[PDB]
RNA sequence: ACGACACAGGG
RNA sequence: GGGAGCUCCUCCUGUGUCGU
């Protein structure tokens, strides 16, 4: 009679608590990896030519070393791992990054040795170590 | 003109001065000087048209003008001879201007003149009025006074917010540049009183008869007596002058060696805490003829009005003494030959020195309640800690309890991407829309806790007008008469949330349940009886708050000890429960807004006002800038319910405990102890009720200032004119309490100024005609009162006014009002900001709140709050509610789809949340 | 939808990811990130908000904790 | 109810008898025996008897004006600087607190000093 | 109508 | 107490579950 309905309600309320516990544990565990996927999902959805260039550079290797500054007189340095990542990113002394024009000051090598902007050419490229940290200010 | 030239030559006369005729050979009719008059026809502190003086101005060499005038009164002949006789007696006093009585043929026959010399342009009454009735757009006299006496320059007024106390706090220095002038005026007043007494003169000393140099004149209402038996009446003078004594820091020269501002500061002894004879000396030096008893230690006061009076004087005098002499007073106590260091007293800035009564040395063991009161005491915590010099704040820092400083940060909120995707799928969050996300979880860095604690720099020592305060308090007491309070036993306390913290240092060993279970009922009763004879100082712990908001400012919350709450419950809970259970009163606390509570509240405020307008204001930095005198007043009107269960000593020691624990306790911010100057405590139970008391107090003060500052000769109503006359008479004459007029003024307020008060949030329905005529308070009156009694500037862009009552209040408790048709009747429903509901839905403070299917009740409550938006004329506002219902439906559908999948099968009463009948019935009266 | 709300939600998620990567262990860096986040949440124009988003994303990318090639693909 | 009571009693009295041994010394006994009635304010117990000072300095100008050198003066005493750290609880050397090296370190700096004899 | 738990809104 | 990352505040109101 009523006792069977009471036992049924008890089973239901005992199952809808173990379900909540399982889902809560699952969300607690899967965090720090679903949040990064969500972040990049909603970053590719913005479609900004400033964020997209940074993301492409970073997935190829041209990563910054400090916070990118939004002031005209501040200073920025990045890491150029390859030659092709330099041949298309920079021309002469004008640096193109984060949809802004930057002007190179000094280019240090992997041994903290200043390598000149005239020596960085396609022919005499492969005789370096090529983590060429370059420095620049936005124009 | 030969007449004017001869009159000028006679006005100069003997004292060689170069005079220029400011005005003409007739009266000048000065533009609206402030007067303090009380006669059979008018009474009040207002601005009148003085028109019986022929002023002149004196110029030194180089022919440039000075701030020294020759005022020449032209009254009658009997008053001429009377003033001449009265001046011939006080002539030798140095605080008396020259007068040079003479007769000059003006209209053909020897009009008599009285020519006082080298006074000033303005008067102490003008300074007090300018600083009390402060209008930021009509402050010409204040500017001229500040420039004339070299406190600042016109370039200082060229800047913006120059008058503000929160923005530009340099106005405090600019004001304090007048302190020595005000203090020399006080000294001249005491000299004049002494001369009047020694000459046998009886008369009232009013502010409008004294220069800004201090000299006195206008001996028109003075009577002779036997020499040595004179008596000056100085109630209104000192009472009106008091609020600007602490604003201008008049007693700063008392902190120096020879009471002059050039010698070094007094090197007070560091072990000294009494300062009673110093306070008596200050009183006898500056208020010699204030003829009411002053008790430096308020433990000897006769009632709570005496406590208010003497605490006002103490809050004035405590600014002279070193800030390291206040706080608990520790003593060496032996516990089985082992020495302790425990507080055996307290030195308050307002209540003076108070000593505990149950202090026992040489104990063989410590009981449980003795262990509690010794562990809650900051004496042993600060005595065994490291010295601390915190250069990040200007507040006093006692000691660092740890070897490292704690830098506590706040996290960003969690993004509920499913709800946001659903919303933008329904057409929300578009470009240039009506609803936009404006409420987020703002993050804070490590420097947030101490930078928020530093906002206590807005709490300044405020000396109040006591003759006004101890009448406003009677009116507030009339406002709090329908309630029932007193003390309750330990088995009558209704404690909810018994699994929370117990403050510092009790949170190291358990929750509140631990201490409510370890203490018996008689143990709690013994602790409560202990707090009625001894002062227990406690520590409160400040930590950040993790909540959604619209401003990027950090919000801190306080957690007070378990002793403080355990005893304040037994003290105040009966009255608090009674306040929160009364429907239809002024203080609407505990009145729900559902089932027609909003409509009932609004219909109660609208009660019977004749030409009703609505009004509402705010208090800038209310918790930080609330002066200590008003907090003591609130505590006193709350404890006024204990007239049968406690004696005078019990009530005073409960007031001292309240102060030491909630008003000026030791704050533990991080791992360090600081001294809190004043304000309200967040984790106190009675703070929302003390705020209501303070709100009603400020409103009544604005009303009495609005009524007393109008020209009584322009009030057409005889009843209101006589009410203003009797209001002045009951403030500044009539030292006793006139219950009849208190009832009459309370009825006047309730009839023409109807209030709805919560914690520092108010809505007023006032008579618009009386307000436009100046008979009840306006917004400018609240601005003035807050400026001179709260040390804040209330911007008129934060206050609103509603001239149509079918439109409800603009905002009350962050809720808007809307007249809705609900079954043949038009009711007032409260609706929130749609951005608040959407932000509560989109950003959560815990990660599992993003699953959705686990938190359907969370959306049901949000839809309950967002229902009234469905009646709004804007369409996006109703779309909010429909969105919430559709999301609840989708959540239940996918919960079912998951329960049927991961388990075998499942089956009930959820369809009642997909339809608006539930939330609609949530807003109608029961039956 | 819009572009301001999108970048505000994305800044919230950026600061969450950066807090998970233990940036609060650097007072200077966490202060800069908090300032950029709170300035994005209060901005009205969608031109400087993208600049602060550039700065915050640069903060995230200048580390070597979060892999950026598997996330991009 | 009867077992939690004894536990919290032991805990409270252990805390008291612990922070008591860090307190009793000649400084406290010497400043209390100079008071006329054995009663002194609490705000002067650490100011006069504490043997360690912690200074929290937000800027470099405040550091230059307050704790410049290896010994400074505060509350009518000489303090000897040791173990100055930054907001990250990392040891900072005295040679690194410069005007040009100021933006390279985390503020505030927490200076620890011992009272000099 | 009375307590426990969870949630939601308003210093 | 359960839960979360040595710590988790107060007052009021309202829902939803449970038990009298
Ligand atoms: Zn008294
Ligand atoms: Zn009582």
């Amino acid at each position: 009679a009523a006792m069977q309905r009471k036992l049924e309600k008890m089973a239901d309320q005992a199952m809808t608590q173990m379900y909540k516990q399982a889902r809560s544990e699952d969300k607690r565990a899967k965090v720090t990896s679903a949040m990064q996927t969500m972040l990049f999902t909603m970053l590719r959805k913005l479609d900004n030519d400033a964020l997209n260039n940074i993301i492409n550079n970073a997935r190829d290797g041209c990563v910054p070393l400090n916070i990118i500054p939004l002031t005209t007189a501040a200073k920025l340095m990045v890491v150029i791992p390859d030659y092709n990542t330099y041949k298309n990113t920079c021309d002469g002394t004008t640096f193109t990054y984060a949809s802004a024009l930057w002007e190179i000051q000094q280019v240090v090598d992997a041994d903290s040795k200043i390598v000149q902007l005239s020596e960085i050419s396609m022919d005499n490229s492969p005789n370096l170590a090529w983590p060429l940290i370059v420095t620049a200010l936005r124009a | 003109s030969a007449d004017a030239q001869s009159f000028l030559n006679r006005v100069c006369g003997v004292s060689a001065a170069r005079l220029t005729p400011c005005g003409t050979g007739t009266s000048t009719d000065v533009v609206y000087r402030a007067f303090d008059i009380y006669n059979d026809k008018v009474a009040g502190f207002a601005k009148f048209l003085k028109t019986n003086c022929c002023r002149f101005q004196e110029k030194d060499e180089d022919d440039n003008l000075i701030d020294s005038y020759f005022v020449v009164k032209r009254h009658t002949f009997s008053n001429y001879q009377h003033e001449e006789t009265i001046y011939n007696l006080l002539k030798d006093c140095p605080a008396v201007a020259k007068h040079d009585f003479f007769k000059f043929r003006i209209d053909g026959d020897m009009v008599p003149h009285i020519s006082r010399q080298r006074l000033t342009k303005y008067t102490m009454a003008d300074l007090v009025y300018a600083l009390r009735h402060f209008d930021e757009g009509n402050c010409d006299t204040l500017k001229e006074i500040l420039v004339t006496y070299n406190c600042c320059d016109d370039d200082y007024f060229n800047k913006k917010d120059w008058y503000d106390f929160v923005e530009n706090p340099d106005i405090l220095r600019v004001y304090a540049n007048l302190g020595e002038r005000v203090r020399q005026a006080l000294l001249k007043t005491v000299q004049f009183c002494d001369a009047m007494r020694n000459a046998g003169i009886v008369g009232v000393l009013t502010l409008d008869n004294q220069d800004l140099n201090g000299n006195w004149y206008d001996f028109g209402d003075f009577i002779q007596t036997t020499p040595g038996s004179g008596v000056p009446v100085v109630d209104s003078y000192y009472s009106l002058l008091m609020p600007i004594l602490t604003l201008t820091r008049a007693l700063t020269a008392e902190s120096h060696v020879d009471t002059d501002l050039t010698k070094p500061y007094i090197k007070w002894d560091l072990l000294k805490y009494d300062f009673t004879e110093e306070r008596l000396k200050l009183f006898d030096r500056y208020f010699k003829y204030w003829d009411q008893t002053y008790h430096p230690n308020c433990v000897n006061c006769l009632d709570d009005r005496c406590i208010l009076h003497c605490a006002n004087f103490n809050v004035l005098f405590s600014t002279v003494f070193p800030p390291t002499s206040f706080g608990p007073l520790v003593r060496k106590i032996f516990v089985d030959g082992v020495p302790f260091v425990v507080s055996t007293g307290y030195h308050f800035r307002e209540l003076g020195v108070v000593h505990n009564q149950d202090v026992n040395l040489h104990s063989s063991r410590l009981s449980f309640k003795e262990l509690l009161v010794y562990a809650a005491d900051p004496a042993m915590h600060a005595a065994s800690g490291n010295l601390l010099l915190d250069k990040r704040t200007t507040c006093f820092s006692v000691a660092a309890l740890t070897n490292n400083v704690a830098f506590q940060t706040v996290k960003p909120g969690n993004f509920n991407k499913d709800f946001y995707d659903f919303a933008v799928s329904k057409g929300f969050f578009k470009e240039g829309s009506s609803v936009e996300l404006k409420h987020f979880f703002f993050a804070q860095d490590g420097n947030a806790a101490i930078s928020d604690y530093d906002y206590y720099r807005y709490n300044l020592p405020t000396m109040c007008d006591i003759r006004q305060l101890l009448f406003v308090v009677e009116v507030v007491d009339k406002y709090f008469d329908c309630y029932d309070g007193g003390c309750i036993n330990a088995n009558q306390v209704i404690v909810n949330n018994l699994d929370k913290s117990a403050g510092f240092p009790f949170n190291k060993w358990g929750k509140a349940r631990l201490y409510y279970d370890s203490m018996s009922y008689e143990d709690q009763d013994a602790l409560f009886a202990y707090t009625k004879r001894n002062v227990i100082p406690t520590i409160t712990q400040m930590n950040l708050k993790y909540a959604i908001s619209a401003k990027n400012r950090a919000r801190t919350v306080a957690g007070v000890s378990i002793c403080s709450t355990m005893t304040n419950r037994q003290f105040h809970q009966k009255l608090l429960k009674s306040i929160a259970a009364t429907r239809g009163a002024t203080v609407v606390i505990g009145t729900s807004k559902f089932y027609g509570g909003w409509h009932n509240m609004l219909k109660t405020v609208y009660s019977d006002v004749e030409n009703p307008h609505l009004m509402g204001w705010d208090y800038p930095k209310c918790d930080r800038a609330m002066p200590n005198m008003l907090r003591i007043m609130a505590s006193l009107v709350l404890a006024r319910k204990h007239t049968t269960c406690c004696s005078l000593s019990h009530r005073f020691y409960r007031l001292a405990n309240e102060c030491a624990q909630v008003l000026s306790e030791m704050v533990m911010c991080g791992g360090s102890l600081y001294v809190k100057p004043g304000g309200t405590s967040s984790g106190d139970a009675t703070t929302a009720y003390a705020n209501s008391v303070f709100n009603i107090c400020q409103a009544v003060t604005a009303n009495v200032n609005a009524l007393l500052s109008t020209d009584g000769n322009k009030i057409a109503d005889k009843y209101v004119r006589n009410l203003q006359h009797r209001l002045y008479e009951c403030l500044y004459r009539n030292r006793d309490v006139d219950t009849d007029f208190v009832n009459e003024f309370y009825a006047y307020l309730r009839k023409h100024f109807s209030m709805m008060i919560l914690s520092d949030d108010a809505v007023v329905c006032f008579n618009s005609t009386y307000a436009s005529q100046g008979l009840v308070a306006s917004i400018k009156n609240f601005k003035s009162v807050l400026y001179y009694q709260n040390n804040v500037f209330m911007s008129e862009a934060k206050c609103w006014t509603e001239t149509d009552l079918t439109k409800g209040p603009h905002e009350f408790c962050s809720q808007h009002t809307m007249l809705v048709k609900q079954g043949d009747d038009y009711v007032y429903l409260p609706y929130p900001d749609p951005s608040r509901i959407l932000g509560a839905g989109c950003f959560v403070d815990d990660i599992v709140k993003t699953d959705g299917t686990l938190m359907i009740e969370r959306f049901v409550s949000l839809a309950i709050d967002a229902y009234p938006l469905t009646k709004h004329p804007n369409q996006e506002y109703a779309d909010v509610f429909h969105l919430y219902l559709q999301y609840i439906r989708k959540l239940h559908d996918e919960l079912t789809g998951h329960m049927l999948d991961m388990y075998s099968v499942m089956l009930d009463n959820t369809s009642r949340y997909w339809e608006p009948e539930f939330y609609e019935a949530m807003y109608t009266p029961h039956t | 939808p819009s572009k301001m709300s999108d970048v505000k939600c994305t800044s919230v998620v950026l600061l969450s990811v950066l807090q998970q990567l233990r940036v609060e262990s650097s007072s200077k860096l966490w202060a800069q990130c908090v300032q950029l986040h709170n300035d994005i949440l209060l901005a009205k124009d969608t031109t400087e908000a993208f600049e602060k988003m550039v700065s915050l994303l640069s903060v995230l990318l200048s580390m070597q904790g979060a892999v950026d090639i598997n996330k991009l693909c």
